[PDB]
């Protein structure tokens, strides 16, 4: 649509700082669940941090 | 003589009331264009086309009243 009004969440923005919500376990013994998620997060987090884009968790 | 007294006044009422209807009709029709230009930019040239189509029909009967008040003034009196 072209009928869009102004509204932060809907409209884009030039990027300097990015936030991640990470869900993770209260409990162990789940095996290689958490760490195979967290290395993917850190790879992406490193990718932005490569160009100096800030990040938050 | 008595002729020009009344025939100016008759043209005056003709072009005076035409001056009401064309100004009020293009005021209402134009303000609805300008909320549409504010509400939908990117469409100004498309809406402007529609505004000029509709404006030619609003000016129809008021332009016959102007043209005959110009006739009464500079032809009949």
């Amino acid at each position: 649509g072209n009928l869009e009004y102004k509204h932060p969440y809907l409209e884009d923005r030039d990027v300097k700082r990015v936030g991640y919500l990470v869900v993770s376990t209260d409990r162990g013994l789940a095996g290689g669940l958490n760490i195979n998620l967290f290395k993917k997060l850190l790879a992406e987090m490193k990718t932005w941090t490569d160009k100096g884009v800030q990040a938050d968790l | 003589n008595l002729n020009m007294d009344l025939l100016y006044m008759a043209a005056a009422v003709m072009m005076g009331l035409a001056a009401i209807g064309a100004a009020i009709g293009i005021g209402i029709l134009g303000g609805k264009f300008l909320e549409g230009a504010a509400r939908q930019p990117d469409l100004i040239p498309l809406l402007r086309t529609q505004f000029f189509i509709v404006m030619g029909l609003v000016d129809a009967i008021p332009m016959i009243a102007v043209g005959l008040g110009l006739y009464v003034m500079f032809a009949v009196a």
